[PDB]
DNA sequence: ATCGATGTATATATCTGACACGTGCCTGGAGACTAGGGAGTAATCCCCTTGGCGGTTAAAACGCGGGGGACAGCGCGTACGTGCGTTTAAGCGGTGCTAGAGCTGTCTACGACCAATTGAGCGGCCTCGGCACCGGGATTCTGAT
DNA sequence: ATCAGAATCCCGGTGCCGAGGCCGCTCAATTGGTCGTAGACAGCTCTAGCACCGCTTAAACGCACGTACGCGCTGTCCCCCGCGTTTTAACCGCCAAGGGGATTACTCCCTAGTCTCCAGGCACGTGTCAGATATATACATCGAT
């Protein structure tokens, strides 16, 4: 079971504009 | 032409006029489309999961009002 | 067998007692339901709909309209502070925003 | 299936000269469902808190006093008490 | 010239109760967002669902605009900036702005 | 007696970390968190079962409930965990 | 017996009793307590793993509620899940 | 006894929130919003206890009122 | 002697976890608000209830202050104003801040 | 560039009460079995959605000028942070009291359950008028003059 | 001040379609009566909150000062808004195909329910060690040297 690697987005909210 | 470009500049301008905005900027027309897409996607996700729970190949207004009730900002008029 | 009169008649209300009693029975809120609880529910629902319809009919008469439209409900709910506090995140279909002007004016 | 008939009855009670649109009837119906849902859910959790498996008059009274703000709660409790003491006639 | 006529337009739009955005591009956007993520083909949308979704979206947008315009005039300018809107989204809360 | 979930939190903690410990204050936090999440999921399943005129809570209900309640990639892991668990349970 | 049939840690009997006594439905299925046990196990494992990492970062083996607060706020989905709740004895993030 | 909430107390709450400079009218303003917030919460809690047959206000009814309000507090409920 | 103590104070307080306001005036305020609804008689409070109330109060206040500080930093100055907090209440909503 | 005392970090010891483990008891979970109905499933129907075409027509797109609005700089003033000395009431600890939570025992009045009955409410059908649209006229400001 | 040009207000006319009333059907509310049991009530007991007292002391209060900071003003520059023209495509109207929602009926497996048995999980007690804490030391350092 692979454990998820997290990253920090520029804006706190999970949703990201792209 | 992208379909999100269909939200015209006078459309968002009239939205702002109804909101009470006198002067608008330029990047408003690019950021409001993004936040509208995000808001609609967050609603449509709950709606389509509501449809997928049942044996329905189509969505209806019932799943929409279920999604808005789940999100908190409820909407009247279509609960029957 | 006596005359089967509605329980809204013996309670002096207009909302149905049997419908809400069956609805609380099928609502799965609890296993048992009291007798006076649907009566209480009907009374408070009657008071709430009467309370909103007072200002609804007054605003409709003010707008020179003899028929209630959903715009009048949107204007009537956002006037009373208590009902505005109750229906804070509630959005009404075909109801525009309350007409208010900005602090900057023309003269 | 809707509460529309009673809505029209109480509308004829408050005003004899005012009509109502069909969309407004749906607005009122959904509003009734919303109020009933919130009050009943609060009553259910408050009755479950105290290990009582019934919803008597006390539960709904304290529930509507918890939900309704302002001076509407005292009118709700007055109407409820008047209604339940008028019901004990049959 | 007909100067300072925008205010009357604002009063008109506060008076009106119709939908501001058109129906066809919003409906196509709904179809596109649907087929974008559901991984299925030909999902139908009822008629009331479309107009309901459009009314709700316009309501959310007008609330966000009035809040943003209030905080911009609080800052000391009458022009709305996107940084203020992005700040507004996180100053309203998890449920109020997002 | 008093109902609590202290032993199961302790078991999974000692399983994921054979050295660490949880204070008594933090143990109550975990218990209240588990109760709150369970109540949220149960209320969601209840209203979803009411919306389809069904009196049963099948595996479809709980999966749809946890998917529309849990956002993100955690939902995609949790559905796999639940399906794997029910197959493991019914594999007897 | 048939307690650890699902090979998990949460009891199937207690959650089944809670679902039957909670009156969420007239009847309840059999896979639903198993599914609930799995999701509760996964979420508790994740939050305890993050808390253990924060406590190891603070050179302490006794996890204090501050460490749970850091474990919740350092992630990004956990705050979207627990935005409506707060933690006792929990400090604010170091800005 | 509202004067017990001292000026350094509100200042430390602001420093914990990250505020550098604080004007002189904040201490006369923070008391009002705190007072109405506590008024609302204690009102709901005393209604919960008035429903209960007991007269002391326990922590269970407090977290029940907080759960109704929208900010559930961990560490004590249960 | 320690010059410029606000930076050290902020760096210390963001790392601490204990409750800031004293217990006795907070308990007196709780009693004063409680005696207005108990119909004359006195109500007793548990040792955990008052602490939970104070925890919730300081948490909500520190959230309100950090949101207002974001708003004031948007204005372009370092001092926060009470009118900004009053705006922040209704910006966050009539139920969350109000 | 050395010494003092003011602030900062760590290394040591020290001690304690909170943690973890062990025991003992028991009530809730499991095993086995039943009966009945909720739900799964297949066939059918017909409403409602999709889809495609033409023809208009408001609405979107585009270009241009100008003004008014954001913004940087600067100077003025002032209000809050810092330091110091003085003072107070929060806090520890400690002791006594009792109101009231909380558990147990009893008994009954209340609410589920069922069968029979009926009228209140639902589906449909109609018809007309309140309201939308439009067109002419009456008044009333407002920037261009 | 003086103006037509919009803008608003009102007003009769048409019109249309959606509101409101009526009719017929039917199933869900009502009535009556029996069964059982949750809950009302009363009593009893033992914790835990309340009150007080007295001592400590760390926190609060006030006051002078200084200097960093709000804010008003000005000046420059630019980026939207109004306006006219051009060009698209949403909207309406129409019909046509069919997919799938919705309904009905059939069957069966699954789950509630009861009894009976026992062990995982509860409470309690108690030894022990991680961590809080006090002190020393090392380190940056700022004022005197």
């Amino acid at each position: 079971k692979s454990r998820r690697i997290s990253r920090r987005p520029s804006d706190w909210w999970v949703v990201k504009s792209e | 032409r992208d379909n999100i470009q269909g939200i015209t500049k006078p459309a968002i301008r009239r939205l702002a006029r109804r909101g009470g905005v006198k002067r608008i900027s330029g990047l408003i027309y690019e950021e409001t489309r993004g936040v509208l897409k995000v808001f609609l996607e967050n609603v449509i996700r709950d709606a389509v999961t509501y449809t997928e729970h049942a044996k329905r190949k189509t969505v209806t207004a019932m799943d929409v009002v279920y999604a808005l009730k789940r999100q908190g900002r409820t909407l009247y008029g279509f609960g029957g | 067998r006596a005359k089967a009169k509605s329980r809204s008649s013996r309670a002096g209300l207009q909302f149905p007692v049997g419908r809400v009693h069956r609805l609380l029975r099928k609502g799965n809120y609890a296993e048992r339901v009291g007798a006076g609880a649907p009566v209480y529910m009907a009374a408070v629902l009657e008071y709430l709909t009467a309370e909103i319809l007072e200002l609804a009919g007054n605003a409709a008469r003010d707008n020179k309209k003899t028929r209630i439209i959903p715009r009048h409900l949107q204007l009537a709910i956002r006037n009373d502070e208590e009902l505005n506090k109750l229906l804070g995140k509630v959005t009404i279909a075909q109801g525009g925003v309350l007409p208010n002007i900005q602090a900057v004016l023309l003269p | 299936e809707s509460y529309s008939v009673y809505v029209y009855k109480v509308l004829k009670q408050v005003h004899p000269d005012t009509g109502i649109s069909s969309k407004a009837m749906g607005i009122m119906n959904s509003f009734v469902n919303d109020i009933f849902e919130r009050i009943a859910g609060e009553a259910s959790r408050l009755a479950h808190y105290n290990k009582r498996s019934t919803i008597t008059s006390r539960e709904i009274q304290t529930a509507v006093r918890l939900l309704l703000p302002g001076e509407l709660a005292k009118h709700a409790v007055s109407e409820g008490t008047k209604a339940v003491t008028k019901y004990t006639s049959s | 010239r007909r100067r300072q006529g925008w205010l009357k337009e604002i009063r008109k739009l506060q008076k009106s109760t119709h939908l501001l955005i058109r129906k066809l591009p919003f409906s196509r956007l709904a179809r596109e967002i649907c087929v974008k993520f559901t991984r299925g083909v030909d999902f139908n949308w009822q008629a009331q669902a479309l107009l309901a979704l459009q009314e709700a979206a316009e309501a959310f947008l007008v609330h966000l605009f009035e809040d943003a315009y209030l905080l911009t005039l609080h800052a000391g300018r009458v022009t709305l900036f996107p940084k203020d809107v992005q700040l507004a989204r996180r100053i309203r809360g998890l449920e109020e702005g997002l």
